[PDB]
């Protein structure tokens, strides 16, 4: 309640809810008392989001890792007006991510990514930066200080391998 | 001198300092000439653990550099003046995590498991010690390493031995401890667990058993699993960088790796994923020798004979042969343990009582 | 809707507890004056032990 | 602890800074320890044992019932295995020091009921005169989750302070079972305390003279890391009495009864199929109700026959004349 | 009379500050936690017999420096009110007139060893323990139990099996553990569990009821019924006509000694 | 001689004394190095109490001996 | 008539003296010695005059014990003893305060002083019974340059030093005999660190372990009390403190002591409707150790408590001693002595004295060997 207040004296505020699944829960309360604790805190939000209290320069950015956990009154538009999905990086969307992360590292000189990455799919954007980290271990093994395309081509095999350990399946609206 | 109240600071909202001719405040008051009449200097609002707030004029020996708008302070109990500053509070279970200097069980009490050691040093230790070469390389360290594989392989044993061998602050944490029927007190062990860790950085956070808070569920229907997962979610938050976690690591041991949450498949939580395999021919031979070194044997023992005749025996079974031989030695009545006894401990203790009744198998 | 496949009625579970006490209520302080007025939509959906 | 004052938080939740009186020693303050402070000006007077949160583990501490050590049936060999694992290293860790082996600590008690699963552990409680701390697996489940996590953890460490103790895990078929996933279950909240049992047995420190018994009706479902062979070391299958073993049990039972001499304890075993001794404990007592019916002070052959028929017929009328739930 | 009360009231309060004794220390001290809040490390006047008080007691603290002035002997729950009874049936046996030889199996192993242990001393060995009543409904099972309780005049507890099944977990086992702990505490008791057929056919929701609830409670009962407690005399009477929804360690002999078919 | 007093604190000390100098001098030098007043000290060697005016030659003590420092209690 | 020992009465709170006396009489060979002895039977004194007082003290003890046997005194008369100890040791003739109160003695202080009086009257043979011989190895640390073997190192009570990190019996006991000692040494400079470790060579007939719950604060300059609960069982087995060579001898006799112990649990029932075990332990005595018997050599490693001196008190404050003494006439029977009060306690109640926090602290653990 008092955080929204802060938002009305501070200019154009932006409220990032990070990784909310805690009070994302549904009506439950046939389980433990924790589920009514969720409930109490949830009702609080609705009255703020829409009512005589109306926003305009207070914005909600809500970050979650799965949206079908939530209660549907937290899927309610005009509180959530745009529902932006960011998918997994694409065939050449990995390429675009790679060119910013090869500037950070020391490299022989590598502009030969393109084929290998598209056909080593299975990466999210944070795993591209794990190809660079794991390629810096193959480098350390050789006693190199540079990322080679010899180091890189062993790295994409490894990094893909360790993610097949468990799957992930998610569907969306 | 003692005793005094221990509190935190709501905020410092200062008032203008005392040099003026009309008031010395930030909030306009009725009437004119004032400098000490109702005017006051800088202001600190502090919140007690007796559950109020008081607007006090802050002590002029304690600076605003010694005050943060969360800082833990002493407050004189008789009359509320900020007495001193103290370090941030920690719960007793979080004081119970810290090191005792557990002994090193060096790589010589380990039997087999060479590949496992190599990855372990590679993943955790070297990013600390060659932290200059990680920067020169231009890469970031991997945030932690997952240890998984069937029980029996000495998952928990190896981590203790090697963390103590190379000496990085070894935090002892068991995941079920994070589970509590309190919320905002049991979730607080996580909160304090990173606040402590950044001060004692670099440090490895060893969580044994990552299934008590490593529930794959976060679609829950009508259960108290929503209480459980809130110590899963607060973990993922401080495993994100809002820096002062780059030097804080994670090791995790767990019996099974098919029960983890999809937010722990991702890199940035446990980037390196090490599997513990069931023993090999060479490995099995080594293990037996490591136990039998403790006890007294005869000089007619051949450690390959035993290792041939045991196939797909895990290290816990193998420990359970070397102990079993000296049971048989005591029953015969000896003071030395033959090579025939270990062979009989294969049958007396394995994992299973015989192949079964077979009627046409 | 899991209490109708769980007991034929979760109210009838409580109803059963009352009714068995009632059996010896013929004098413990001198016989009944607390009646069981029970009600329902039918008795084909009541337990056959009521 | 702040190195050279201390921070205490009272039970009245209220935090204060305290120091050292003149009945305190500084070497004697440890983290999480309870202390007494002055009700007026908080200062430590007398430190106090740690941890007031356990209070229901003082009712699972048990004096040793004199079911006697000879009370157990037979002179069979399965209880002599136990006397090698548990009993003897308490009496003599010398021979295990001469061997140099690590002495085995854990053991599984399993097999059919009515074999006196717990009856030999009451005998062994007579002999060893170590502390017995007895646990019920269904007593480890509370209304809210994580509450039983507290219970188990603290129970173990209290036993670490205790010296020459034994923890008798009884009936932990519930909490103690196998781990698996449900994705919507309520079994998860139970499996928390199942895990809590693992993490203390191995620990990050060994068990310092904690001898450990698990008593399970069933091996058909158990954890594979509470049944890993290095922390339950030798596991003893407890069996059905033989055709000799029933004669031994029945002789312990009928020597306790007044019978008129010249009888066979062999004959009664033959008449029975392979069976429990808990039946043999009840062949005597139901034959005694037939003894009072005829108004004997004694028991004779006649009334034994009736009794043997009586129990067998009800056994057939009932489960577990074939139930073992397969495996060996 | 005069002098004993005088100097008894001289240390005894004015406000008597009910406390709850968590545990005792053998240095003439104890730690109490009061329901008001703050704990105290209390002394003990110790004319009250150092060793007569135990965890779970209600203790009288002094309105000044809290010392254990005294100790209340007894306290009770409304959940054991359901268990215990004030009744005195106006029916005695032979208002169960008929079926008068399968009722010698319930007054030779329930009634008689309380009445005469002398008979079981001639034969020696342990006396009877336990019955299970089973048969068709309405054949008198209900009144059989209430008819031996009028004869014996020992603490008759009666508990329904639909209250042993609850919609909350964790408190299920604590209830079942309790019955026999109270029952052993008074030296003679007969515990009527009416309808142990009700544990597989009655169940509320399936996320706090279900398999799990039912399994635990059964497990608890095994320890209680016989187990390792060595509690007081709890002669047990069970009525049932679902006897094959019970364990084999329940219908095991020596907890059922003579079982009655009707 | 050089003689040693194993204190209850967990450390052994060295004392420079002469065997012809009494137990009273021994307690005086402990008071210098520890602060225990020299009349709470009970010094045991051979299970015998050591008393002032008896030399370290009347109990025939010689170097490479450890006297053990224990402190009296009062009753009543 | 009475069925269990009549108590002792206070004389202005002589509880510190009462407590020691009871436990000393349960010491097997002590109670024989004072009664067997007679004045002018051949002992005479040309040395110290305190020898004369020593011999009275032996007599005074023997008369109190005779009164203790009688059941026509309902309270024993200490009186005669008090005065001879005041003359013998003027430490006891002081005032701790006025009012008819005398100097309140430590129980340790009386234990040693009485033992000195007896050791001189009966000579060296009696001395050995309470005294432990060590086989000490004095070794230079960082590669021995010498071995000094000392067999003149002896205490009548082993010191169990607690610094608030010992809380178990084996620790502290073991780690008070192990110590580092700074020694002037021409081997490695002019001061070298020698490791001195005493391992027990010959076990005493009667063992005393002295617990240290007393402490000198060097921070307020006041005594304080270690308030740490020290947990230990009844039953002390010594083989972590034995010398390796001597350990082998002692275990073997002990092994047979457990064997006959198993048989007694059955047999004691039959005979009701000491020779059994002793005869076995004596036959072994001759094989492992010199012929027939010796003073201060006990092949048994199992030790049963005969008394605990319990103190109630703190810093240097005046306190109250209580004593628990083992009944020798009933086995597993213990008598609680609150000086005038005498109660029945089981052996189980003795372990409960391992606590503390303000009172009921075990100060002295009195053992008798089990083979003796
Ligand atoms: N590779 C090995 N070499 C030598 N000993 C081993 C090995 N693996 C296991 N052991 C022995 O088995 C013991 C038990 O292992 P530990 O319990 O630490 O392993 P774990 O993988 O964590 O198993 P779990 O946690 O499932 O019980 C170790 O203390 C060690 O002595
Ligand atoms: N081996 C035996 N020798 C003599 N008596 C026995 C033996 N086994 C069982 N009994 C007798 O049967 C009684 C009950 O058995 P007990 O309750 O110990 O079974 P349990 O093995 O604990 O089974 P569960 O725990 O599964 O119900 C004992 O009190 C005893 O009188
Ligand atoms: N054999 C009998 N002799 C005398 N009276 C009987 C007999 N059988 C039934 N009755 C009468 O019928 C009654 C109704 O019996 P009750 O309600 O006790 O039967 P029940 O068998 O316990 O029923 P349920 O099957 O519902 O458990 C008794 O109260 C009793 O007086
Ligand atoms: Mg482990
Ligand atoms: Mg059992
Ligand atoms: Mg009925």
């Amino acid at each position: 309640r008092e955080m929204f207040a802060y938002a009305k004296e501070h200019e154009p505020c932006i409220i990032f809810m990070d990784e909310v699944d805690a009070i994302g829960g549904r009506r439950f309360s046939e389980g433990t008392s924790a589920d009514r604790e969720i409930q109490r805190t949830l009702m609080e939000l609705l009255t703020q989001m829409d009512g005589f209290d109306n926003l305009g320069q207070t914005k909600i950015i809500m970050a979650t890792n799965r949206p079908d956990t939530l209660d549907p009154a937290l899927l309610r538009p005009g509180r959530l007006d745009r529902k932006v999905e960011i998918p997994l990086p694409n065939e050449a969307g990995r390429l675009e991510i790679f060119k910013i992360h090869t500037a950070k590292v020391k490299k022989t000189g590598e502009f030969d990514f393109e084929a290998a990455v598209k056909m080593s799919d299975g990466f999210n954007g944070a795993d591209i930066r794990n190809c660079a980290t794991e390629a810096g271990f193959f480098a350390i093994r050789d006693d190199r200080d540079h990322i080679n395309p010899d180091d890189l081509m062993k790295a994409v095999r490894k990094v893909a391998e360790v993610k097949k350990l468990e799957g992930t399946i998610e569907y969306q609206k | 001198q003692l005793p005094y109240l221990v509190a935190n600071v709501v905020e410092v909202m200062d008032m203008n300092e005392i040099e003026d001719k009309e008031n010395s405040e930030s909030t306009t008051q009725g009437g004119n000439v004032n400098l000490d009449n109702t005017a006051v200097g800088k202001a600190a609002v502090v919140k007690t653990s007796s559950r109020q707030t008081v607007f006090l004029p802050m002590v002029g020996l304690v600076d605003p550099d010694k005050l943060k708008p969360n800082d833990l302070v002493g407050v004189n109990k008789d009359s509320y003046l900020i007495l001193d500053t103290l370090p941030s509070e920690f719960d007793s279970r979080v004081k119970a995590m810290e090191v005792d200097e557990k002994p090193t069980e060096t790589y010589s009490d380990v039997g087999g498991l060479d590949k496992q050691i190599e990855e372990l040093v590679e993943a955790i230790v070297l990013p600390m010690k060659r932290a200059d070469k990680f920067k020169d390389m231009g890469i970031r360290a991997p945030k932690g390493a997952l240890m998984y594989g069937p029980p029996g392989t000495g998952k928990t044993l190896l981590a203790r031995a090697c963390a103590a061998q190379t000496n990085a602050t070894f935090l002892k944490l068991a995941a079920p401890q994070l589970v509590q029927m309190y919320i905002g007190e049991g979730a607080k062990l996580v909160r304090d667990a990173f606040a402590l860790a950044k001060e004692k950085a670099p440090t490895i956070i060893f969580i044994d058993e990552l299934d008590a808070i490593g529930t794959k569920r976060f679609d829950s229907e009508k259960s108290g699993d929503r209480e459980v997962q809130r110590t899963m979610l607060e973990l993922l938050n401080q495993l994100d960088g809002f820096s002062s976690d780059d030097r804080v690591k994670v090791l995790a041991a767990t019996n099974r790796v098919d029960v983890l949450d999809p937010a722990l498949l991702r890199s940035g939580r446990l980037d390196r994923k090490i599997e513990f395999p069931l023993p090999s021919e060479d490995s099995r031979a080594q293990i037996l020798q490591i136990h039998s070194r403790k006890m007294t044997t005869d000089d007619d023992i051949n450690w390959q004979e035993l290792a041939r005749s045991t196939d797909e025996f895990n290290g816990a079974q193998l420990k359970a042969v070397t102990v079993e031989a000296g049971m048989i030695a005591l029953r015969n009545g000896q003071s030395s343990v033959k090579h025939e006894d270990f062979v009989e401990g294969i049958s007396e203790v394995q994992a299973r009582k015989s192949k079964s009744v077979s009627f046409y198998a | 809707s899991t209490r109708v496949e769980g007991s034929g009625g979760g109210d009838s579970e409580v109803q059963r507890t009352m009714l068995e006490l009632l059996n010896q209520l013929d004098g413990f302080e001198t016989s009944k004056n607390i009646k069981i007025i029970m009600a329902t939509n039918r008795l084909d959906i009541l337990d056959p032990a009521l | 602890i702040i190195k050279g004052k201390y921070v205490i938080n009272l039970k009245q939740i209220a935090k204060f800074v305290v120091g050292l009186g003149e009945r305190v020693r500084p070497k004697d303050i440890e983290e999480g320890m309870r202390v007494g402070v002055d009700r007026s000006k908080y200062n430590i007077e007398l430190p106090l044992p740690p941890r007031i949160d356990p209070s229901v583990t003082m009712m699972t501490v048990e004096e040793k019932p004199d079911v006697t050590y000879s009370d157990v049936g037979g002179c069979k060999d399965q209880i002599e295995k136990l006397r090698e694992v548990v009993e003897l290293p308490l009496l003599s860790p010398e021979r295990f020091a001469t061997l140099g082996i690590d002495p085995p600590k854990g053991i599984l008690l399993y097999g059919p009921p009515g074999t006196g699963k717990t009856l030999c552990a009451r005998a062994v409680a007579n002999r060893t005169d170590a502390t017995f701390i007895r646990v019920i697996g269904s007593e480890l489940v509370q209304k809210y989750v994580g509450e039983g996590a507290r219970m188990v953890r603290e129970l173990f460490e209290m036993a670490r302070t205790k010296k020459a103790c034994i923890i008798f895990f009884d009936e932990i078929d519930a909490v103690g079972g196998a781990r698996f996933d449900d994705g919507a279950g309520g079994d998860n909240e139970v499996q928390r305390t199942m895990l809590e049992l693992i993490t203390q047995l191995d620990g990050f420190d060994p068990r310092g003279n904690i001898k450990v018994m698990f008593a399970t009706n069933r091996p058909n479902t158990l954890d594979p890391a509470l049944l890993r062979p290095g922390r339950i070391d030798r596991k003893v299958e407890f069996s059905l009495p033989d055709l000799e073993g029933r004669a031994n049990i029945f002789r312990i039972h009928s020597k306790s009864m007044s019978v008129e001499r010249g009888i066979r304890w062999e004959l009664i075993s033959r008449l029975c199929p392979n069976s429990t001794g808990a039946e043999l404990r009840s062949v005597c007592t139901e034959a005694g109700m037939f003894a009072i019916r005829a108004r004997r002070k004694v028991a004779t052959e006649k009334d034994f026959l009736k009794a043997v028929d009586k129990v067998i017929s009800g056994y057939k009328k009932f489960s577990s004349t074939s139930r073992y739930m397969q495996y060996n | 009379q005069e002098e004993e009360k005088k100097q008894l009231e001289e240390i005894r309060g004015n406000p008597l500050s009910i406390g709850t004794l968590e545990e005792i220390i053998d240095d003439d001290h104890a730690i109490v936690t009061s329901p008001t809040m703050p704990d105290y490390y209390v002394s003990i006047l110790s004319f009250v017999d150092k060793e007569l008080l135990e965890p779970g007691c209600s203790v009288l603290l002094h309105h000044k420096t809290m010392s254990i002035v005294g100790v209340l002997q007894d306290d009770a729950d409304p959940m054991v009110s359901v268990m215990k009874m004030d009744k005195s049936p106006t029916e005695s046996y032979s208002d169960i007139g008929g079926l008068e030889s399968q009722i010698q199996e319930i007054k030779e192993s329930v009634e008689l060893p309380l009445t005469h242990p002398e008979l079981y001393e001639e034969m020696g060995i342990k006396p009877p323990k336990g019955v299970i009543l089973y048969g068709a409904p309405g054949t008198g099972k209900t009144l059989l139990a209430k008819a031996v309780a009028n004869q014996t005049s020992a603490t008759f507890l009666r508990i329904v099996g639909s209250e042993l099944i609850q919609k909350y977990l964790g408190d299920g086992p604590r209830l079942c553990r309790q019955i026999f702990k109270v029952a052993g505490e008074n030296a003679p008791s007969i515990v009527f569990i009416d309808e142990i057929d009700a544990i597989g056919t009655k169940r509320y929701d399936s996320n706090s009821g279900g398999e799990r609830e039912i399994q635990r409670t059964m497990l608890e009962l095994l320890n209680q019924l016989d187990g390792f407690d060595d509690r007081g005399d709890v002669k047990v009477i069970m009525a049932t006509n679902k006897i094959e929804t019970l364990d084999p360690a329940l219908i095991r002999p020596g907890r059922i000694d003579r079982k009655i078919l009707f | 001689m050089q003689i040693f007093v194993k204190t209850l604190t967990g450390k052994t000390i060295t004392l420079e004394v002469e065997p012809s100098d009494t137990i009273e001098n021994v307690k005086a030098k402990i008071q210098d190095k520890e602060g225990i007043p020299p009349d709470q000290q009970r010094l045991i060697f051979a299970g015998k109490q050591l008393e002032d005016g008896r030399t370290l030659s009347d109990y025939n003590i010689q170097k490479e001996s450890t006297l053990h420092l224990v402190l009296r209690l009062r009753g009543g | 008539f009475a069925q269990l020992p009549v108590g002792f009465k206070n004389m202005g709170n002589t509880c510190y003296l009462n407590a020691t006396l009871q436990a000393l009489y349960r010491v097997n060979d002590l109670r024989d010695m004072i009664l067997n002895y007679n004045p002018s039977q051949g002992v005479s004194n040309s040395g110290a005059q305190d020898e004369e007082i020593h011999k009275q003290i032996v007599i005074e003890m023997k008369r109190c014990f005779e009164n203790l046997q009688n059941k026509s005194f309902k309270s024993v008369l200490p009186i005669v003893l008090l005065n001879t100890l005041r003359k013998c040791y003027p430490q006891f003739a002081e005032r701790d305060s006025q009012g008819g109160f005398y100097k309140q003695q430590d129980a340790e202080e009386l234990f040693t002083q009485l033992f000195h009086s007896m050791s001189i009257v009966f000579g060296d043979k009696f001395s050995e019974d309470f005294r432990i011989q060590f086989k000490t190895t004095i070794k230079d640390t960082a590669n021995d340059n010498d071995i000094t073997v000392k067999e003149n190192e002896s205490d009548s009570k082993l010191q169990c030093h607690i610094s608030g990190t010992t809380n178990f019996m084996r620790n502290g006991l073991l780690e008070g005999l192990n110590e580092k000692i700074e020694k002037r040494s021409d081997l490695t400079g002019a001061n070298s660190i020698y490791s001195v470790e005493k391992k027990i060579s010959r076990l005493p007939k009667f063992l005393t372990v002295q617990y240290v719950r007393f402490f000198w604060k060097r921070s307020t300059n006041k005594k304080s009390k270690i308030l740490r609960k020290v947990v230990f069982p009844f039953q002390l087995d010594v083989a972590d403190m034995l010398t390796p060579e001597y350990a082998a001898e002692k275990v073997k006799v002990r092994d047979e002591l457990r064997k006959v112990e198993k048989e007694k649990n059955e047999k004691e029932r039959e005979i009701k409707r000491n020779e059994s075990e002793k005869d076995q332990w004596l036959e072994e005595y001759k094989k492992h150790f010199p012929p027939n018997l010796e003073k201060g050599e006990n092949p048994s490693c199992v030790y049963n408590l005969i008394g605990v001196i319990t103190h109630q008190g703190a810093n240097s404050e005046s306190g109250h001693y209580q004593a628990f003494i083992r009944d020798e006439l009933d086995e597993n029977k213990w008598y609680k002595f609150n000086d005038d009060k005498v109660s029945v306690v089981e052996k189980e109640k003795i372990e409960s004295l391992a606590g503390g926090g303000e009172s009921d602290s075990a100060l002295i653990l009195m053992y008798k060997g089990f083979g003796l």
